């Protein structure tokens, strides 16, 4: 009936879909053939005769990362055409990305995302899962965020991004992506929702008693967050809500769209039995800031929109209650233009656990998406490397190589300062 | 010979529908397949007041459920007494509104309501002579609070001789379950103010509390909630249905209560209410139904009516009793507390009396109060919006929806107003 | 007492016209070999009006098979009935037509429309007093619409003073399924202006409408649209079939909605119509086929007629009835919608009851409507045979076949008259 | 009743021919032999008892490619006297088709073809498969085309031609033979069904996963398409088109008697599954270029006429619907002067599929006839190639040799100018 669009772009995203799909297919009984010996269908499509596929485009600029999942154990489970590959990558640079090696292949994908809006009925919108650093994951997505833009318009588009870490990083030209990036989206995205490796590592560390946390387990992690997102529009709940509400809720202002994901209980079997996983504690263990899966400090901020989305066996009161106590509390302060700072959803399925995952089956979580003026401090940071390596132009010239102009540089840099002031002045 | 029309909007205005229907169809002695299987002829007689016979000896609820997202509705037709309900009566949208009263009230609501209103105009057609409509919702969402207000109002041009009642779940004064409520529930009121003749002010905080403090309900669910509001509703039509010692029906009792027009927002209330423990320690007595009745904490709107004073008050009362037992006890209460009544209202406390009782009870009653303390309510949500106001916030997701800043402006005046004339009052 | 003789010609006339037949043959209680194996006496009482008695306790429709292919044919013999038919009645060419008028018309049909005439001729004689002729047919294609209105023309020149009946099925306004269909529809009704006293007009769109939206159909298919224009068919020569408590025939039903001679293009209805899911959720009575019937979602044509007038509008119910009870629903409507219906002709509306429901059913009415609104219709192919016209496409595949432009602008002028007329009666 | 008669002329003809035959056996349960263990009629004579013979004449004006059909699988099915053979080729001459050789052998095939319309009750008329760049294709077919016309005249007459691709051919001499035997044929046929190589390797490649496409191959597809056309009269079907109305739907203007094809769903079996091909599915896969048989840009041209031929599990409400769609498209635009562009036909047997094909089977297919003014950019290369080598008088020397004189050259050019011309001024 109403029906959701999964694109996975560049490495990052293609794995994350692996999982989500993985956890996806198991939470429906979908086996990964497609067979199932009807929610289930706002995500997948039927065929012929019992046979499911996802509502899903991967893409990836180089051939290795898909060509896993068409050798995989998933094979059977996508629709080959929807598993798009160029052959050479985006390389780390963004103007590969968006223009060199982007503009070769858009067309295609873009045919495929109206082939398969051509079988929605009521088409909900768009899942983006992609790195900000990735030369696809960045370059690409923004050319095809601004074509989605075009062809479609009013309808609802997300990002799942990985958003770069102040200490750990991998590309060296991180910064320079992440800004450009920004820049070129901010205007075509509706919301964004921001999660951090380190966050998640350290999470994993702490929470889950794992001493060497695989990106592997990460995926699986963030499979979660999605999963309690989307349960309001694949399951039947008590108080739900679906994908249009999001941006209504947690955007008070249009470039303010980068809200904050936070799952709870995150936590082993071992502490697991000794544990009465209660709604209040659930609660309020999202609102301390070392289970949060940004590095940032949210005390040194304070929040605007707050959604909780409830999951298994819960009732309505002793949310109700959690709000409440958390509103009390002096030390998690809400900005004084927002009297009714939460949305809550409440869905009655548990959270389905992957067999072998790290994480123990619990009869309830939440998952917090979370809008707050400490991503003002983030951004910041990353502002001050793009200062320091443009003041030298170093790499600039890789960019420029690839048909980007030096102006645009400073064009980004300029709306990065302008979103820094207006975030500070939502603030005041 | 009196027929009631239903609609229900959105989430919430679906959920408590669905109940009140099934409780409806308890009353009646109707299962959930239309059949009637009951037993005393009274619960035959004005069965046409709320059911449709659709032959074969079926009878059909005249209800209309709409939303602009089709899995409320899925859920309704798949629950216990879903298949009661006339399939085309069911008029869903595609897209949802995202908790935006712009969206439920000007573009995607806009769209679906002409269709709506059609079904509304067949099922009068249909009924010999309508007594009015009766419309459950929210008005903190989208759905409800922007379709059913546009859905009230085109009703009213339509019927502007009919009563129209609401039953409105409002925003609560502890937590929010949306960021927006402020806004939907304004622009809702804006409209209500208006176009309504009473509108039922019912708070799920009000609930939880009764449910907690008074049925002793460890874990209340929100279908426990839904059934007081459905039993209040009963209760309110109750002498339509059956008959009495002392009778008063939609009109009557709006006629009671409403003393200026645009004061006509009511705090409900019902008793008895006990757990499965204190029911044995405690007689089934007039004095005792009428002690629950005037309480605060028996309340179903999220206010202190010992911070105001009572311009009227109707009690319903359902079961074989004493009438001069009720005028006595009536009488003693308004003595007791002289300074909670308004002073130039001599006898503030209108009575009527069904000699039909709920099942499974001896006795009922059903507590309907004009409040001037419901201004706390008003107030509360007026501030939060002014602020909200003050920095703009959100303002873009109801403008990209075509509405202006004026509306705004204009519903904010309209609530200070309302608010104004509850204080003169007072 | 009465005849009645059938013609079918070309594919839809054909296929169209094997239902019917089919419908009849379970209505009289005739079986697919010609034997009678019904129980009512009523059914074999005016049996002589459909079919001739061939010896030996058997039935034969007087029905007359035309086409320029023989496909079409075999497909009809081999169907279940075609066995019931005459073989000597199947009268079939070897060239086709290739959907062009002239062709059907001028050339082929004209080669074949002899022996056709002989055997209606020939029928004719053998039946003591007809009524007249029914036709089904296209006008889209070339056999139907060329041979068909040919045969119709010849047919009056022989037969001045019977009624010549069509049940025509009419280009419709989204999606065409020929490239000339304009041309084609546009000379037929040229022909049936001028030699036909009425014309049902039947559009597929309509009934793909009505299977979708009142039947439910999720996969309807021709057959079953056929069954709907057969039923139509069948409710208008139910009087000359059955007895009843006010009885019209064809010739009373033609002068009561026909007030000019031109104007005689109707726009028929059936009603009851319910899926088999909304079968339980609704009573069978009267107001409700009046619901039904008055209502541009139950229109077998594409127009809507609340964008015209009601000239003329012909009820015709079946099943035991009160006539009260129609004569007071058919007046109610009129008043309630005073605009939609002409104001110089009182009482627009003519009622006739016949005691025998169809099989299966409790009660059923057919309506016959002569509304202004027909003239979008007319105005939609006019327009588009203008435009084709200006460039001259496709015409020398008529002008090939021995047909002049002049003949072309005489239709054309012909169609525009039409419209003319339309319009100032409105 | 109403019978088809086949003629295949030259190699391209022949082996189309061969790939129809036997997809027409397959179908009717017909043996390689003529036995089989009614409408089959149309295109199968009845000889004594348990033998049927296809009503066609194959020609060729040297023995190597017949032969082959003599000594191969289907020689039994063939009466020897319906295969006829020269001694000598035309050498991709079209003077040696339609003079110097030509005429020794067209008396012979002339009086076949009047032996075969003897037999027939109700002649619906002529199917002729041929190359429009071959000596014998071209000569031969225009002069045998002019006979036809002569002898039977209003029957009608319809066309099979490979129509030469812009960049791939074979043929030096091309372009000369095209124009000239489009000059000769232009007043002679009725309606002619262009097809292109390079298209029909494109879509095996793109849509049937084939790298190395063999003639084969393009002949088994084209096989389809001519099934399609003609299962209207070999089968009984809900609303159904012969071959005396395309003629009629498809032709505006009696020069304007060109027609495209396009077949829906080419696809293997690995993309059959995972894919529900719905009624609106395939329809608009028909009007996207990528899928069509001509090489050729119709989003720069209009439509004048379409046919839309379904078979298969397709019902009326269900089509109409896609035709709707299609017209509301902007990007699929219909001349001025023709409010109503189509013409459909619906058949209830879906398409048999030859043991060993390449093609998956399917319960629904379509075969869509279309005439657009796009054709007119085909012609315009066309001309411009012929043009060039008529500069330098190119070959002209082989083509006088054999009689042609070369006043005869300009003619055909005169009239494909006019031809453009006319194809120019329809649009406007
Ligand atoms: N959480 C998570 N992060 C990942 C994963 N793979 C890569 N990353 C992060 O993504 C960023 C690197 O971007 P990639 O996605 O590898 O690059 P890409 O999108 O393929 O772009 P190019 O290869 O430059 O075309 C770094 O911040 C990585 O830490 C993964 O499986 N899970
Ligand atoms: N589709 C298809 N095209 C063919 C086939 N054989 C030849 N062609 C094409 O036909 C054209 C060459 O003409 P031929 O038919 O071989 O020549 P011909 O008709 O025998 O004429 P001559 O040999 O000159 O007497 C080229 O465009 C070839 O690509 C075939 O089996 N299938
Ligand atoms: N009493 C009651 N309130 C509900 C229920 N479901 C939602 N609500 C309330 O309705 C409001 C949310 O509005 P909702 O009707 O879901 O949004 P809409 O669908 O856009 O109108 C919140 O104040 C909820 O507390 C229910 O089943 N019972
Ligand atoms: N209702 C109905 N219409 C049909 C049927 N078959 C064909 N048609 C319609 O008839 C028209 C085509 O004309 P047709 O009678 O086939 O051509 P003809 O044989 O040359 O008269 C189109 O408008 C079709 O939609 C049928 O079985 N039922
Ligand atoms: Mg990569
Ligand atoms: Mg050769």
């Amino acid at each position: 009936m109403r029906e959701c669009i999964s694109i996975h772009v560049g490495q990052a995203g293609v794995q994350i879909g692996n999982a989500c799909w993985e956890l996806y297919c198991l939470e429906h009984g979908i086996q990964p053939d497609g067979q199932m010996p009807d929610s289930f269908n706002t995500f997948f499509s039927e065929t012929g005769a019992g046979k499911h596929v996802p509502r899903a485009v991967f893409v990836d600029l180089e051939p290795t990362v898909i060509d896993e999942v068409r050798t995989g154990t998933y094979r059977q489970l996508f629709h080959p055409e929807q598993l798009i590959t160029g052959k050479e990558d985006a390389a780390n640079n963004y103007a590969r990305g968006h223009y060199t090696i982007g503009k070769e292949i858009i067309d295609l994908v873009l045919d495929r995302i109206r082939k398969l809006a051509d079988q929605c009925t009521g088409l909900q919108g768009f899942l983006v899962f992609h790195s900000f650093g990735g030369g696809t994951g960045s370059g690409f997505t923004s050319l095809l965020m601004e074509r989605l833009s075009v062809d479609y318009g009013k309808k609802s588009k997300l990002e799942f991004s990985i958003y770069p870490a102040p200490q750990v990083s991998t590309a060296v030209v991180e910064p320079y992506n992440s800004i450009l990036t920004t820049h070129t989206t901010l205007e075509h995205s509706d919301c964004a929702f921001m999660v951090d490796n380190e966050a998640i590592y350290d999470i994993c560390r702490r929470n889950l008693d794992i001493e060497r946390p695989t990106y592997t387990n990460l995926n699986r992690l963030i499979s979660q967050i999605v999963s309690s997102i989307t349960a309001s529009l694949r399951f039947d709940g008590a108080l739900n809500v679906d994908l249009t509400e999001f941006q209504t809720n947690l955007v008070p202002y249009p470039r303010i769209h980068f809200p904050l994901a936070t799952y709870a209980p995150v936590i082993s079997a071992e502490k697991a039995y000794h544990e009465q996983l209660s709604v209040a504690e659930i609660t309020n263990a999202c609102f301390e800031p070392a289970n949060q899966m940004v590095k940032c400090d949210p005390r040194h901020g304070k929040y605007m929109a707050c959604c909780l989305l409830y999951r298994g066996d819960v009732v309505p009161k002793d949310v109700n209650a959690a709000i409440a106590t958390i509103k009390t509390k002096r030390s998690i302060q809400f900005v004084d233009w927002c009297p009714t700072g939460f949305k809550v959803g409440i869905n009655y399925q548990p959270p389905t656990v992957v067999p072998g995952g790290d994480l123990a089956k619990v009869q309830r979580a939440v998952c917090m998406l979370s809008n707050t003026t400490a991503i003002a401090e983030a951004w910041a940071r990353l502002d001050h490397k793009f200062d320091l390596m443009y003041a030298k132009r170093a790499f600039v010239h890789w960019y420029v190589g690839e048909g980007m102009e030096e102006g645009e540089f400073s064009e980004a840099r300029e709306d990065m300062a302008a979103l820094e002031k207006d975030y500070e002045e939502v603030g005041v | 010979m009196r027929e009631i029309v239903h609609i229900q909007a959105g989430q919430c205005g679906n959920q408590i529908g669905a109940k009140f229907w099934e409780v409806i169809s308890d009353e009646h002695g109707i299962d959930p397949t239309g059949s009637y299987h009951g037993d005393s002829d009274l619960q035959l007689e004005r069965i046409n007041v709320y059911y449709n016979e659709a032959a074969g000896n079926k009878y059909v609820p005249r209800a209309i459920l709409v939303d602009l997202e089709p899995g409320t509705m899925d859920s309704v037709r798949s629950g216990p007494f879903g298949q009661i309900f006339r399939p085309d009566n069911f008029v869903f949208g595609q897209s949802g509104a995202g908790n935006n009263w712009a969206k439920g009230h000007y573009t995607e609501g806009a769209e679906l309501v002409d269709s709506v209103l059609d079904v509304v105009r067949k099922e009068s057609e249909s009924c010999d002579c309508l007594q009015g409509f009766q419309l459950t919702h929210s008005l903190g969402g989208g759905t409800g609070s922007g379709m059913g207000t546009l859905l009230i109002s085109k009703i009213r041009e339509e019927y502007p001789d009919r009563i129209m009642n609401t039953f409105s779940v409002v925003p609560s004064p502890k937590v929010s379950d949306t960021v927006v409520e402020p806004y939907n529930a304004t622009l809702s009121v804006h409209q209500l103010v208006e176009n309504t003749d009473e509108t039922y002010c019912i708070d799920n905080e009000a609930l939880y509390d009764i449910c907690f403090r008074t049925l002793k309900l460890t874990t209340p669910t929100y279908g426990d909630l839904n059934h007081l509001v459905s039993a209040t509703m009963s209760g309110v039509t109750t002498c339509l249905r059956f008959p009495g010692q002392l009778n008063a029906d939609l009109r009557k009792l709006a006629v009671n209560m409403v003393p200026f027009p645009r004061l006509h927002f009511f705090m409900p209330g019902f008793a008895p209410l006990t757990s499965r423990g204190s029911q044995q320690y405690r007689a089934l007595t007039v004095p005792e139904l009428t002690q629950q009745m005037f309480d605060a904490k028996n309340m179903m709107a999220a206010c202190d009516p010992r911070h105001g004073r009572y311009l009227t008050v109707a009690a319903v009362f359902r079961g074989r009793m004493s009438m001069k037992e009720v005028d006595e006890q009536m009488l003693n209460v308004q003595n007791k507390n002289s300074s909670y009544f308004v002073e130039w209202i001599p006898n503030n406390v209108k009575t009527a009396v069904c000699d039909i009782p709920p099942r499974g009870l001896k006795m009922s009653a059903t507590f309907i109060g004009n409040s001037t303390a419901i201004q706390e309510l008003f107030k509360r949500i007026s501030e939060q919006f002014t602020a909200m106001f003050r920095r703009k916030a959100f303002l873009h997701w109801y403008t990209g929806e075509g509405m202006d800043e004026m509306e705004f402006t204009e519903a904010e005046s309209n609530m200070n107003d309302l608010v104004s004339e509850y204080q003169q009052y007072q």
